[PDB]
């Protein structure tokens, strides 16, 4: 219906705003004072030019997408957007992962962690999470390894879909999984556990002296990362790996409302990680 | 000019009472947190009892915890020191000492040798 | 015999406060009170001066009023191009734990000192073209809290032993040493004429002394805790004192008691560093609550504020000229302001 | 014998301090708003200067 | 755009280089601790390890490090007994190192005193303390000969009970226990009076002839530095 598909654009363009204006506020405020030049910080703003280029280069077009089943861009444009798309996407990822492991550091070693994770260790992930997605989303769709060995169910499929119709095979779909997904979201779920471990036993050994002398900041601060990161991305995921096996049973609808929610993660990494900390808070208020 | 002149002491028979008194002059009395500091002889200085800018926070040394009882009289800027059940390990001049900076809770030099915000001392002894 | 001296001491103390108060007539405030109020003093930060890793304690300026040296806990003494923000030099230190810094009237010179209980004077004018440690000036048994140029030969130091001295730099002695003082010395300011000079100690007394003779000539006592900072005004005849107590004094050398207080009970912080305006109208004062106020020295009325520092702000200057104030802070940066 | 010197010494430096010739603080407080009045066109921080002849803009 | 401001220019981008590279070179696994105490502590041989003097008369700088992580501690040693002022130019240090003769009951209220000023400090209050209750051995000692009775000193001490955490030495007596943690207590109750979460006491019992000062340094300034990180990261 009209009425529904203007709801759906509105709420889109909406997503699509707030994603650019976040992305945008870290990336000018992490650049423009000298104070926020820590490499953390670097790391944090490499990761919001990442959303920041995921909601200007793909946003825009999936809305359309999304509403209109017709793909009126042409097969190239399909092939660009999606390359670019898996290419940020897994970027994103990458970078959250490496955030972790950055806090980590810091954490479990922060007698060393000014000299372990340096301006040339963050550069280096920087360019890992800048260079290895694109090569895969490259060298796996404009060389066309994705639907290889099931071309003609790829061809089915896309007719009846739209123009695009992202496609994994059975073996594509695993590699895409382990390789965007699980590797990177395994380690982030190991090393919040670790910080999780180690906030509790320490607020528990601060809160036994004082009273014994004489809240929950660890669960809030890590549930709310990790609820975040899951529900954005761990259910498209689980059906978008599923949808090779179980005969494509999945409706169009699940995919389509899934990727937003994948796209939802974007606009809310620079909340998360910027926001929620006092420092970017107290940087946007004197600026 | 800041200036904290004392009284009381004297001759005092041993389980006597005493009670000295401090002038306190040339500044805001209800914002600097007051001690008493007393020097016997051949010894150096040792602090005594000490009273918040309220009156509230009272702390004393514990040769003298539960005796001595200094009291602060924010009216008439002075500050007192009931000295009832005497020793005649309690022979010393009494200095009235107060902590440096108002709106504190620390007070790093007033046992010092030379310090400057302090009284000039009242004789105690006991006999 | 020491009750008769105490108390011809009280009574001399009597009679110089009973003299105190026949000579004053009247009040600044009183008299100044016809005179027009300046207005809002809008200062902005021009530039800001980066390149300091750590805090910041102490800076100067330049007798031309460009160049100024910069002192901080990070070890490095760094002369700054205040024109075009590039740094003229950066002169390591022995020791990270300077307090004060100074830069010599003619500029081939540049003093520091701190912790250590040492001055280190600085040729900035060599025929290598290298910055290296002239001599160092030993003699003080506490922490030198501030040190004033005289010439090139002539060095003001004011040290935690509550004392202040007079150096022969060439000699490499102390030709006079000032005592009197029974708390430690923090800051030091020198006259126009640079034949007198006052000095503010932990006591609660600021003293007027005299270079050729090492007398004291006169005490101001009107502060309830330690003074920290000090400044002739302009004129040579008036004083200004920034002490703990949250409240900045300004005394009068031949009225020989103080003229107006500058506080108000908003204010609690204690006050780190005090100077004037060309003019001497305005008053700048920087205070532990991470900004500055700027005072009138009549009025006695705050007209302004120096907030821009994101930590306790340390040292404080104004231009020869009266063109800019540098400000320094704990937060490791240098402000310009005008 | 150190108690007696520092009284002695304080007491000498008390006489010379008293034996001084004081004036009115109506005239030192004449006499600096003199001041302030006839320099007061000379500071820049007073009365705003040109951004041109600014040396900071 | 002259050549004289291209070379200023160009001699202070040289000079802000030297600066970059000799700041990362200085701040890096190096952290600066302030020791205190008082005379009759022992202080100067808390570290035995590394006593590397860098004197300059004022302050006797002590360098080691234990696991490649290096430690400067500073020793203020030629100044006035005043202190109000030249302790504010230590407010960044990761740590203090308070040192007390626990076998000195005449001093030991002093000391307590020290402590709280201390801690109460507006400038060091961000700063946390590694107390060392030295002398431990002469702490025993004074107990079993019992001439000297620290209930004259401190009164409460009488109503005072050895706490259920204590792990008292296999050799050791009940009452040597009870005074050593009596003492432990008095000053962790100023350390938790005021502590406001920003700073904490870690107090350890040290004799002349310990040699694991330099690891109990290391690790309660790791555990600091974890802490520190915990709450600028919300898990704390
Ligand atoms: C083409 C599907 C995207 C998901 C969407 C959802 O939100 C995004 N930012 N991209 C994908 C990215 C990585 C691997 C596999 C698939």
């Amino acid at each position: 219906s009209n009425d529904v598909r203007a709801s759906l654009y509105s709420l889109m363009v909406l997503i699509i705003l707030t994603t650019l204006v976040g992305n945008l506020i870290v990336i000018v405020s992490i650049s423009h004072f000298k104070q926020l030049h820590t490499p953390t910080n670097w790391l944090i703003h490499s990761m919001a030019t990442v959303d920041f280029l995921l909601g200007c280069l793909v946003m825009p077009y999936s809305m359309v997408r999304s509403a209109e089943h017709c793909w009126y861009f042409g097969e190239v444009f399909c092939k660009i957007h999606t390359s670019t798309d898996i290419m940020l996407s897994s970027a994103s990822i990458f970078h959250l992962s490496f955030i972790s492991i950055d806090r980590y550091y810091a954490v479990c070693d922060p007698l060393r962690y000014k000299a372990k994770m340096n301006i040339l260790v963050i550069c280096v992930m920087i360019f890992i999470s800048w260079s290895v997605p694109a090569v895969f989303a490259f060298g796996m769709i404009f060389l066309e390894l994705n639907f290889k060995g099931a071309e003609e169910i790829y061809y089915k499929h896309v007719h009846c879909r739209g123009g695009c119709s992202v496609f994994f095979s059975k073996i594509s779909g695993v590699l895409t999984f382990m390789t965007s997904f699980y590797i990177p979201g395994s380690i982030m779920l190991c090393v919040y556990y670790r910080i999780y471990l180690i906030a509790k036993e320490q607020a528990r050994l601060i809160s036994d002296a004082n009273q014994k002398l004489q809240e929950r900041k660890a669960v809030k601060t890590l549930g709310i990362v990790m609820g975040v990161f899951l529900i954005c991305w761990c259910p498209f995921f689980i059906c978008t790996v599923m949808d090779p096996f179980l005969h494509y049973i999945i409706p169009p609808t699940l995919n389509d409302v899934l990727i937003w929610f994948g796209y939802l993660n974007s606009t809310f990494n620079p909340m998360v990680y910027a926001f929620f900390y006092p420092w970017f808070r107290k940087a946007l208020k004197m600026m | 000019q800041v200036q904290l002149q004392e009284s009381g002491g004297g001759l005092v028979q041993p389980g006597g009472s005493l009670r000295l008194s401090c002038a306190a002059s040339g500044f805001t009395f209800s914002n600097y947190k007051m001690n008493w500091v007393r020097q016997a002889p051949g010894k150096g200085l040792e602090w005594v009892s000490d009273i918040s800018q309220s009156g509230a926070s009272i702390s004393y040394t514990g040769s003298v915890k539960g005796r001595f009882t200094i009291s602060r009289d924010n009216a008439k800027n002075t500050l007192y020191l009931q000295m009832n059940s005497l020793k005649p390990e309690d022979t010393a001049v009494y200095y009235c000492a107060r902590c440096p900076a108002p709106f504190t809770r620390d007070c790093f030099d007033v046992t010092s040798t030379t310090y400057a915000y302090r009284g000039q001392g009242t004789q105690v002894t006991v006999s | 015999e020491l009750d008769q001296l105490r108390q011809e001491a009280e009574q001399l103390k009597n009679q110089i406060r009973d003299a105190r108060k026949a000579c004053a007539d009247a009040t600044l405030s009183q008299i100044t009170n016809n005179i027009d109020p300046v207005g809002r003093i809008q200062m902005r930060t021009r530039r800001t001066l980066r390149g300091h890793l750590a805090k910041i304690y102490a800076m100067h300026w330049g007798t031309d009023s460009r160049l100024l040296v910069s002192a901080s806990q990070d070890g490095k003494l760094i002369i700054w191009d205040s024109y075009t923000t590039n740094k003229v030099h950066a002169i390591p230190l022995r020791s990270s734990w300077v307090m004060t810094c100074a830069y010599a009237p003619s500029g081939n010179y540049v003093a520091c000192g701190g912790l250590d209980n040492i001055c280190s004077i600085y040729n900035l004018k060599t025929r290598e073209g290298n910055v290296r440690v002239s001599r160092e000036l030993a003699g003080h048994t506490g922490y030198l809290s501030c040190c004033r140029f005289l010439d090139d030969n002539q060095i003001v130091t004011s040290s935690g032993d509550t004392t202040c001295a007079l150096w022969d730099i060439e000699t490499g002695q102390q030709t006079t040493t000032f005592t009197g003082h029974t708390g430690d010395v923090m800051s030091l300011s020198l006259a126009p004429d640079t034949r007198l000079f006052v000095s503010g100690a932990c006591d609660a007394s600021a003293k007027l002394w005299d270079v050729r003779e090492g007398m004291c000539r006169q005490t101001f006592t009107g502060h309830e805790s330690d003074i920290n900072a000090i400044c002739f005004f302009p004129n040579g005849n008036a004083f200004a004192t920034g002490s703990d107590d949250a409240t900045c004094r300004l005394f009068d050398l031949r009225a020989d008691q103080e003229l107006m207080t500058y506080s108000h009970d908003n204010i609690i912080c204690g006050i780190t560093s005090v100077s004037f305006s060309k003019s001497g109208r305005l008053l700048l004062a920087g205070y532990d609550d991470f900004n500055c106020n700027v005072w009138d020295a009549l009025k006695a009325d705050r007209a302004g504020v120096l907030a821009g520092h994101d930590n306790r702000v340390s040292c404080l200057g104004v231009t020869d000229d009266g063109m800019a104030v540098a400000t320094g802070s704990w937060d490791s940066f240098l402000k310009i302001w005008n | 014998t150190a108690s007696i010197a520092q009284a002695r010494k304080l007491v000498e430096q008390l006489k010379m301090e008293a034996n001084i010739d004081r004036i009115k603080v109506s005239k030192a407080a004449a006499d600096l708003m003199a001041y302030c009045e006839a320099h007061a066109k000379e500071d820049p921080l007073l009365t705003p200067v040109p951004a041109s002849e600014n040396p900071f803009r | 755009v002259s050549a004289e401001d291209k070379a200023a220019a160009e001699r202070s981008k040289m000079i802000d280089k030297n600066l970059r590279e000799d700041g990362e070179k200085a701040a890096a696994a190096t952290h600066r601790l302030l020791l205190l105490g008082a005379d009759n502590s022992g202080k100067s041989t808390i570290v035995k390890q590394m006593r590397i003097y860098h004197v300059n008369s004022g302050i006797f700088e002590t360098k080691f490090q234990v696991d490649k992580v290096n430690f400067h501690m500073f020793d203020v040693g030629a100044q006035r007994d005043e202190r109000r002022k030249w302790i504010q130019c230590f407010n960044d240090v990761t740590a203090i190192i308070f040192v007390v003769d626990s076998s000195d009951y005449n001093r030991l209220q002093e000391a307590l005193n020290d402590f709280k000023s201390i801690w109460n400090n507006r400038w060091l209050r961000t700063i946390s303390v590694i107390l060392f209750l030295n002398k431990q051995d002469l702490l025993a000692e004074k107990v079993l000969a019992g001439k000297s009775k620290i209930e004259d000193y401190f009164p409460e001490f009488a109503r005072y009970t050895t706490p259920e955490d204590a792990t008292p030495e296999p050799g050791e007596d009940p009452r040597v226990t009870r005074a050593k943690y009596f003492i432990r207590d008095e000053f962790l109750r100023i350390s938790t009076a005021s502590g406001d979460g920003r700073h904490y006491c870690y107090p350890h019992f040290t004799c002349s002839v310990d040699t694991e000062n330099a690891r109990r340094i290391f690790n309660d300034c790791r555990d600091i530095i974890q802490r520190m990180h915990l709450r600028q990261y919300e898990l704390l």
